[PDB]
């Protein structure tokens, strides 16, 4: 089991099982303490913060009956979101996204979500996550979280994942209301590398975010054992938000394209510029320094040796050429 | 042709309790939302509460919340704010506006105040 | 929450000038702003929701633009009847807060 | 196969309907009751002063224009009995034409085109039509529409629409769509062609924006054409109950003519990419010529300033005895190169 | 009703004729005189006038058989879209006009409109000189089996003449491609571009005023019991089909004169790649020769000046080698 | 081989595709109330199955055997017309009705991203009375969802006729039409970034063969929404009963596939353009930096060779600071000439 | 083209070379064929049983088809339509009997030039009749299938002769449409490779070869689809799925030949896309060759000066050092070009 993601650090496993009026939390490292908490009927949710610790997740895979085809998938961060269904688990592979305001550069994290019996575990590479108001909502009993059972909780965490993918289009909205105006009139290869990186990141989004519709679609429209047939409106909710954003994603692709097109518009006349302003000086200047040339030979007996100043009557004759030249050049329409 | 009036402001003690209500005529407080907006003697807008008729989401301003109630009548087209455990610093000019929903992108909407109230006066003092 | 500065205080400007105020979000709000002109004594009047988009029945030397998180309303030639408070409000969110308000006086 | 449940929109109320688009100003329905002999037709803003034409025995037309008012649009639904999904599919301007059949009403989204010569824009206003057995429900966005014709044959019984019903009314709504789609298609050629001689002659930035713009334009036409040649072959194809047999043959007629607007864009879009090329031959040619002379100069010189610099060498056993002169035999020299390559550029026409 | 777009004044001009199998009758007048042939219940008859600036005829024609009169206002006016009426008892008709010059490329516009009476054809033609002169001449010389049907194969004849028009119009129009093409073949200029785009603007305005012309021809095929059946349909097959050629002939032409621009955009870009490889070319050989010159063409102490016998001509011969050097690679390359 | 035979009479039986390597015959004869799987390489195995009374998919995978599809036609009463168009990879989409059976000839797609070639497989489906016969040419499909539902009541296939068996059919042959049209945008989106990235040549030729490629699907999608209409505008046959639902949606499939199509063919339409401007931008910075060179040097020396010719009594005669003057006005030149260029902004 | 005189039977071709008239009868155990000049040969199989085919090939002078179609009760119209090259393919049906015109095509690999040869089909009764101008032939299967007793070409009566020689006159367009694809993928790789001043040129005469086939294309469909839309008079049932498959081979021509327009529409593309890229490589090496030896004799010229003060005239063996500053100056531009990738 190899892994190809780059977070090699970070080892937390945090368990919190809730009930109707209990509750338990903590984080440790130690794994043979937290498998058995699949036993109690109590919902749990496991967090493994190390998929390169890869006896871990391999244990625990283990100690939960899941086919070591779904650790691969967990492993292999470099995906597309997906979702499984087995008669005794259901194993989706999720992503959450950063976006830095100051370095435009939109970073990815791989997570899985596998829904057991009773209980759920979840793999994520790094501390940092998007799913604490579901941990505040379990602990102060802020909604009905601890009311319904482990797949009210996959939404939950599903749900968290769409809030962050709103808050980034949030971002990615104004980001593309200040670099429309900036290129509209301020153009300059800073905007061109702007919004080609912004396009570069909604190609990411909607890569990630069409199949996460798919998979909402089938997590709600088709009828595992796994979820209860009551908590399929709260996915069909999740699915119509994923419509949301996939239309955003659209409408921003669009306007990115358009800022492109009309950028590259005006490439054929940079090039007439610059052949405007080498061929003037190169009109300009060749003859003079050919002029130059002819009064700089070597020459035993040549005529113009002393003729009422040679110097300066080869300067002011090079000089008319000179004008003539430019004199040309300004009635041509060039410059 | 659109007319939002406040009453039951005025006087009462501080820790006490009163209702404002907020008539509507011209429209059908269901189709609409309805928000309370506060503005204090000498400083500025701050808003309060807010209520959708059909649905009933409420919508408590951080300082306001667990200490003010707000609820919408179909019936008699009315939206009521019941304040209680006010304090020395709740009194102010309060209004009550009329607001609908705009679009802006898929995933992002707004709401904007058209029509308001004259606004009626509470005082917590003494 | 989110914070709305509003940037002046109390700008004064004779009649026939353009007036430009500004207001910064503390939170990317997506273009959900709107401004309101306050006269003393009187409820507030709507000038301008997304932002951009002037209401209907107003005039229209007013105008608002948005440039990343920063909103500006523009009143192109003031009048006698344009001297008042103006506040922001961003509905980003359904905790929606207003600006500090931008008294108006004359020069 | 769906229970076609309302949106769920988030940071949204479960069951508001929000009016996506960008125009508010006005506010005013129109109804128009038209029998065999005898019509009205008048002018308000109560709501409820349209609501007792649903139950009327001769076919009636109500217009609602302003459909930011929510309320408005909400009642009549309800009073109607229309699904909240298409009171949504109403608000939601952002969308494509289409049409939807209910065991009790259709539903039809179609849009209006308008371009001005100035600014070339196109700009688009959806328009719903809900036809019910009895009724023509209409929902425009804004003032202004293509529909004035019809109003003149209700008004004053020219053709045969005051002896049909409601499913010929909405006949004559489309076919007016259609037919002003011709007048727009008339306006981007007269465009396309002042557009083309300025490419022809003023060969600038300027001309590829509007061309980019035009381009883009083109595209959404075809991308909203297209479904409306998909709507009206459903419309008679699929013969809902509500339309009646004796009024399908007429549908066909409109029909062929989307298939031809749907040819005339398929040349429209060529010609301007051709235009787009000529551009670049224009612009290249200017370049071409600047090139031309950056040779006619260089080539003279170059070559012809290196023998100088052979005569530039400080060397000592240079042979310098000459003949007569030796500075006239290196212009001679000069002259006689310059001569054949100028000559050579001359008969190679540059 | 009363007033009309008028480009130009020409002499109002009358001809009247009643054709039968025996022998014809033309009356050739300036005024209204052709009031008896109206009605005459003889063979068929055909009158043209000339001109629609004297429009007291017009109205005189109006109050003697007034039918649908409001088509008047649709003769008036000139830039329409050509339409049918398919009422019974009359055919009104408006037809558009074309000739082409040779010298440059201008297609002037006229406008017949025909309407069909009892035993009587009437048309408002704009200005003196007709493409319907092979009708008259095969009237005159008493040709064919034109002399044997009641009103009907008179206007087919006039549309078979103005199919004719069209094919030798858009036969001069092939033969001017086909010269266009072999100059663009022959040598590329700045007015390629120009001939092009006169050509194409040509063909769009054949396309659409040859299209209603074909909507029309196919909705009279369609049903129309005016015209005599069983008698007349193969022909009007055949007109249909001439209608077909003229459409993809447009369409060839515009395909091809398409083609021509595209490929005089193909010379124009090669004719800057080979001037950009002559000035590399001549740059790359001479600047390192002069570059060598000047390093070789200072003073300083001690250089290392060389005594060899013919020194200039080492030194020549070596720039020779590089030159030849130079010259075998852009050769390789095979720019030269 | 577009033709590949000229010499033959109607009627004969050749296949004309390259497909050989494989054949088998799999039969899944399902009702309500057991379902049997069975597989053979035997043309006298299937023939029973031709008068059941439960529905019944009969697949022939491998067609350039002809004998068992002649045997198959002669006992199931097809003409040799349809036989030899079975037969014939190289015919496009279409649909004939008959007497007792619809025969649907369709086609199913695969993309290499290592080759970038698009390849077609021939389908012909025969829905005659409470069976249906499929005829293809390689082992391999895209119908194991329909074998799920089969083997494990995950639908209602299970339960309903043969029309809701051609139906899942032709819903899975549409849902991998949906698959490989992602494969083809991204496809599309990764050489849109090689183009405005990298301009080289081997790029011009794959822009080419996508173009190729999607003008190929185009041809084969258009007729494919002319045989679902067929199939659900009318029922010639009279063997479709209440499954117009369901052919109305794959319908409505076909239609969103043609869009997807036509804003493809718009993309690799504007690319090639896009790719030229790139070109042009590259050869502005080249020769920018060519122009800077050449403006900086030959000013420079120009005035190196006018100080630098033969005179006597020549001015500047034995200066003591001549060339620092020249030296540090030529340096000034150049400061100045950098400096307006950073200003035009072509540095 | 002269339409004065209506019907004038006359003929236009640039072909007169020869004359023949073939006749073949057959039936389920008859086979005659004969060959011979004389038209008078004809005067049977008017009103024979068994059917018959007569081919007349060299159509130079008008007094046999004047005499064949006053033997056959053949309008004029259609009797000049057979004789008018520069036309439309087209079929027309009446009471008795059925006038086809179609156009057989070839190509070359040296002119790259289509021929068009007009083929005239007439399927009168029992007997049908062929009037082409151009000796060679494709119904060469046809005529093989009719004399060993191969198909089912003898059981069936004249309809079936006719969709024969319709399909073998349809199985030729597959041949060419295969050779313009091969010189399609021949002119595309050389695009792709190397471009040519003149190549362009071949392709745009390409494009209009393609067209050429357009202008008879989707017009030999049509006519075909008539053959199957409705054919109330003639043609036995039974054969219409015949037709039917003949009408789909059109179709599939047809979508072929417009696969090749938009191919050939994509190569002038593809060739500019070649010319720029050279353009763009010259103008590099212009470029690097410039940078490298403009500032160097630009130094040259600077050393190359005339005042008596410069301490550059060996201050300390100057020569060799500033010679070896400027190569420095040079190698450096070269490894700059280097690491910008230009070389
Ligand atoms: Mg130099
Ligand atoms: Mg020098
Ligand atoms: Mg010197």
């Amino acid at each position: 089991l190899v892994y190809t993601g780059k977070y090699r650090e970070d080892f937390e496993i945090e368990v919190m099982n809730y009930s109707i009026e209990e509750f338990r939390e903590f984080k440790t490292t130690d794994v043979e303490s937290v498998l058995p908490f699949r036993d109690s009927s109590t919902p749990t949710w496991i967090n493994i913060t190390g998929i390169h610790r890869t006896d871990v997740v391999q244990r625990v895979g283990e100690f939960f009956g899941i086919h070591p085809l779904v650790l691969e998938d967990i492993l292999n961060v470099h995906q597309r979101p997906k979702v499984e269904f087995f008669e005794n688990y259901v194993f989706i592979v999720l992503k959450m996204f950063t976006y830095d305001k100051n370095l435009h550069e939109l970073e990815s994290e791989q997570v899985s979500l596998i829904l057991t019996k009773n209980c759920v575990l979840m793999f994520q590479e790094k501390i940092g996550d998007v799913f604490d108001p579901v941990r505040e909502r379990i602990r102060y009993n802020r909604g009905i979280i601890r009311k319904k059972r482990a797949d009210y909780l996959l939404y939950s965490l599903i749900d968290a994942l769409v809030d962050d993918y709103f808050v980034l289009l949030e971002k990615i909205d104004d980001e593309i209301d200040v670099l429309e105006e900036e290129v509209l009139e301020r153009p300059e290869k800073e905007t061109v590398q702007r919004t080609h990186q912004l396009k570069r990141n909604l190609v990411e989004l909607r890569k990630t975010i069409w199949p996460l519709r798919e998979v909402l679609s089938s997590l709600y429209r088709d009828v595992p054992p796994l979820i209860e047939k009551e908590t399929v409106p709260y996915f069909r909710d999740v699915y119509d938000h994923t419509i949301q954003i996939a239309d955003t994603v659209e409408t921003f692709r669009d306007i990115v394209s358009g800022l492109l097109d009309v950028y590259l518009s005006s490439v054929s006349n940079k090039t007439n510029e610059v052949m405007k302003v080498l061929t003037i000086i190169a009109t300009i200047f060749m003859p003079l320094t050919f002029i130059a040339g002819i009064y700089g030979m070597n020459f035993e007996y040549m005529p113009e040796l002393r003729w009422k100043w040679g110097y300066p009557v080869v300067l002011a004759v090079m000089g008319v050429i000179a004008v003539i030249m430019v004199v040309y050049f300004k009635k041509k329409k060039w410059l | 042709e659109v007319q939002l009036v406040e009453s039951g402001g005025g006087l009462v003690q501080p820790g006490g309790s009163l209702r404002l209500s907020c008539a509507a005529s011209g429209f059908n407080v269901s189709y609409y939302s309805i928000h309370w907006v506060r503005q204090a003697p000498g400083k500025g807008l701050e808003w309060v509460a807010s209520i959708s008729s059909s649905s009933g989401s409420t919508s408590y301003a951080d300082s306001v919340k667990g200490r003010f109630t707000i609820s919408a009548d179909t019936s008699k087209n009315t939206a009521y704010l019941q304040m209680n455990s006010l304090r020395a610093e709740d009194t102010a000019v309060y209004y009550c506006a009329r607001s609908y929903w705009y679009y802006i992108w898929s995933y992002s909407y707004g709401n904007a105040m058209d029509y308001w109230g004259q606004g009626t006066l509470v005082t917590v003092s003494s | 929450d989110i914070q709305m500065t509003q940037s002046p205080s109390s700008l004064s400007a004779s009649v026939g000038d353009r007036v430009t105020i500004t207001c910064r979000a503390s939170q990317s709000v997506s273009s959900a702003v709107a401004w309101y002109q306050q006269k003393p004594g009187k409820a507030p009047k709507l000038l301008i929701y997304s932002a951009s988009s002037l209401y209907s029945g107003v005039p229209s030397r007013f105008s608002g633009s948005r440039s990343g998180t920063d909103f500006t309303l523009t009143i192109s030639s003031l009048q006698p009847e344009d001297f008042a408070t103006y506040y922001c409000q961003q509905s980003s969110s359904s905790l929606i807060t207003f600006g500090q308000g931008t008294k108006v006086e004359i020069k």
